């Protein structure tokens, strides 16, 4: 493409930064052309689920919409397959740059509603009071630990093979360095878990009447009529996760 | 800016739906309090809002009442040299520019990479192409696969950790969004 | 007791206990309800124990590929070592091998990597379980949002394979009101002050009231302070305090 | 690519550490900014005392 730089007379190619060709002046005229790599990028596909529909969109991340049935143009780069509709909504899959996309049959592109608008009626002898009260339960899911795994380094590598031995003991401590850390790891896990549950020094119990002023428990403390002694919620955690 | 394989995408946030954020969440402290992150947006006068504040720092209500316009001035006195504070004494913006400056130093360094022979004939893939015979070639593109792998490999490692350090601050910022703006904290020089 | 241990959490955040006791049928009503539905929200909302689930995916995958990076020539006439020292002689079953010799050394330091990357994640995120079960199981916090949205009440926590499940109880205001307002209240020269909660007028009368709770009380001398006088406060409205002694002695 | 193609999977785990890293960014903003569920408004009148 054309350039604006006015090369000196005596360079014929001009570099940007980082050591790559930006210009060269045609040998054959007066003039100085930029080369600019052409478009290139990335595809990804916005897909709502084969569970449930087979329909799909395609984008483009780093071209025009002239660059091979709805075509939009974003900041993240050129969708092809959506609908893009002037009303915001809460963000479901997400695209780039403000722009998040599955309605009426067909996939859609929006820019993101952020909340719903709540202006407060603000004066200076105005204040609200609750005259009623809800009290709310959430649950909060943090990992501890992750499977102690452990790799023979040798053994792995060198599978059961002398002649492999030799060049991997040529090799030096590689295969104790990653033992090590695999260790370490190890017994990292066991720190966390015991950090995390083990803060009571002697195990208290329950009593056998739930006389509890009408507060319920039974879901959570532990049932024993089970064989793991384990609550209601805490066998729908171990039932819903799988491997 | 754009080289070989190089993309940068785009944030999902833009700094108009950032400055919305905080502007919602300004809206909450200045007309509700801290009672917009329990529940409802509770209507509550500013200055009553303030000797709450000041109740719960251990210095009774009517002092703000009583000296209401000396605390009025002195804020906005102070809420004006902040401006003045963060614009005339460099480095101020240390802790953001820096997290740029290392990751298009670590772009930069990646690029760079690719004009390496690493121990080869010719840096340029292409070249070696051109004047060895496939069968030797292959062991020069071999050595500039092997390198420009471990280039990339490097780049993402130090990614990961720069990752890690990062969401421990967006961790400790989501924190004090929390602790700080949300409500009023009694933990010492936290906030 | 454990409503006497409720009311003071009550007491804890602002709330004064005498709201449990009247109302602790309907607390109890709304704590067993949402413990109910609880089940239903873990049970039939997928995604739910995906901070679960990624960890376990990840370290599958890594162990996957891992293995699969076995299945690679890297440069090598063939994948089984067995078969170059087997086939070829071991002048050249030497260079043959250096070439899985350096692949897979490469393929497990790049997984030592990520697990140790990980391994520091899932250390702050089990240092965080760990401040949590101190801060809101085993004591009572005031910092919000720390232990849920809303105001907190307590914690329970629950175990899951490779992590913690806490239920945290939080107090939320509900229906509300909107009253008029004054900072102080004018009394023949002194300006009253509330000992805790606010003045609230419905247009005729005015009271004291807990914030976080609508609860109205007669203007007294024992929930209200005397300080300066009424020329000093910036809005102030002129009501009557009256003093339990008055009618004890007339 | 095809000499590549003998290196196995390092090309997909350089590729899905990255997008990890790249997610990892927005849902930091969104665990910073995002804790409003509704976007409030400030009065016209700027009467704060
Ligand atoms: C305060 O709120 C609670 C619930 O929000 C009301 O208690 C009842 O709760 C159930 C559901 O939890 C509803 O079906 C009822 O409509 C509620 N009322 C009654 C009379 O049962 C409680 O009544 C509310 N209190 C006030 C004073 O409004
Ligand atoms: C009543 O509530 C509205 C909005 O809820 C508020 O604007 C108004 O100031 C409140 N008070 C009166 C006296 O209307
Ligand atoms: C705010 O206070 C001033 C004087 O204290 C009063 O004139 C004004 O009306 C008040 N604001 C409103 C909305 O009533
Ligand atoms: C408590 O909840 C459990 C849930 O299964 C229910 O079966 C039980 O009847 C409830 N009441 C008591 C007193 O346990
Ligand atoms: C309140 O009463 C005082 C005298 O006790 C009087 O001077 C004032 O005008 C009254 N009205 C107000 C403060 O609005
Ligand atoms: C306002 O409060 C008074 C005092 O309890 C009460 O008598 C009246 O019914 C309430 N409502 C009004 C005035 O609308």
């Amino acid at each position: 493409t054309e350039s604006n730089k006015k090369f000196l007379p005596f360079q014929q190619f001009g570099r940007d930064i980082a050591d790559t060709t930006d210009a060269v002046r045609d040998p054959q005229t007066l003039e100085i052309l930029d080369i600019t790599p052409c478009s290139f990028g990335g595809v990804s596909v916005i897909t709502p689920g084969t569970n449930t529909s087979n329909q799909v969109a395609v984008l483009y991340q780093d071209v025009n919409c002239t660059e091979v049935s709805n075509v939009f143009q974003t900041r993240a780069g050129c969708l092809i397959g959506a609908e893009h509709v002037n009303n915001s909504y809460e963000c479901d899959i997400p695209i780039g740059a403000g722009i998040c996309a599955v309605a009426s049959q067909s996939i859609i592109a929006y820019t993101m509603s952020l909340g719903a608008e709540n202006s407060v009626a603000y004066s200076n002898n105005s204040i609200a009071i609750p005259t009623n009260f809800t009290i709310s339960v959430t649950t909060e899911i943090l990992p501890v630990s992750m499977t102690k795994t452990s790799v023979d380094c040798t053994m792995y590598i060198c599978g059961d093979s002398t002649e492999c031995s030799n060049l991997l003991l040529q090799y030096g401590s590689f295969c104790t360095q990653l033992n090590r850390a695999l260790t370490g790891i190890a017994v990292e896990q066991d720190k966390n878990t015991q950090e995390v549950f083990a803060q009571v020094k002697q195990i208290y119990k329950t009593p056998p009447i739930k006389d509890f002023g009408g507060f319920n428990f039974s879901q959570i403390l532990p049932d024993p009529s089970k064989p793991s002694k384990r609550s209601p919620i805490e066998d729908l955690l171990f039932n819903k996760v799988t491997l | 800016q754009k080289f070989n394989g190089l993309t940068v995408l785009p944030p999902l946030l833009t700094d108009e739906m950032i400055a919305q954020y905080t502007s919602a969440l300004l809206a909450g402290t200045i007309t509700s309090g801290w009672t917009f992150g329990a529940g409802p947006a509770l209507q509550i006068p500013f200055p009553m809002q303030m000797a709450y504040r000041f109740n719960g720092i251990g210095v009774t209500q009517n002092v703000l009442y009583e000296n209401q316009k000396l605390i009025a001035n002195q804020f906005n006195s102070a809420i004006g040299k902040i401006q003045d504070s963060l614009s005339s004494t460099p480095s101020a913006l240390g802790k953001l520019q820096d997290v740029v400056n290392q990751n298009a130093q670590a772009l930069n360094t990646l690029v760079k990479q690719l004009s390496s022979n690493f121990g080869a004939i010719s840096s340029v893939l292409n070249d070696i192409l051109s004047r060895l015979d496939p069968p030797e070639a292959e062991v020069q593109i071999d050595r500039l696969i092997t390198g420009r792998l471990q280039s990339l490999q490097t780049y993402v490692t130090q990614q990961l950790i720069r990752a890690a350090e990062i969401r421990a601050s967006a961790n400790l910022a989501a924190t004090k969004m929390s602790e700080c703006v949300l409500g009023q904290s009694k933990r010492v020089d936290f906030c | 007791p454990f409503p006497m241990q409720m009311a003071y959490r009550f007491n804890g955040i602002g709330v004064t206990q005498n709201v449990l006791y009247e109302n602790q049928k309907l607390i109890a009503n709304q704590f067993n309800s949402a413990i109910g539905k609880i089940q239903d929200s873990l049970s039939s909302t997928p995604s739910a124990l995906g901070k679960l689930q990624d960890v376990v995916n990840q370290n599958a995958q890594a162990l996957n590929t891992l293995v699969k990076q076995l299945s690679s020539n890297f440069g090598a006439i063939s994948s089984v070592l067995n078969d170059i020292l087997s086939r070829l002689d071991p002048p050249e079953a030497e260079v043959q091998i250096d070439r899985l010799i350096t692949g897979r050394l490469q393929s497990l330091q790049t997984y030592v990597t990520q697990q140790l990357i990980r391994a520091a994640e899932i250390r702050a995120s089990a240092n965080l379980a760990a401040t949590k079960m101190s801060e809101c199981v085993l004591g009572q916090s005031k910092r919000v949002d720390f232990c849920g949205k809303g105001y907190h009440l307590m914690s329970f926590p629950q175990s899951a394979p490779h992590g913690v499940v806490f239920l945290h109880v939080t107090y939320v205001p509900a229906q509300e009101k909107n009253f008029t307002t004054a900072p102080a209240i004018c009394h023949d020269g002194k300006a009253h002050f509330p000992r805790e909660g606010v003045f609230v007028s419905n247009g005729t009368h005015w009271f004291v009231t807990q914030r976080n709770f609508y609860e109205p009380q007669i203007i007294t001398t024992d929930n209200t302070f005397v300080s300066g006088n009424c020329d000093v406060v910036i809005g102030i409205v002129n009501n009557t305090v009256y003093d339990p002694l008055q009618p004890e002695l007339d």
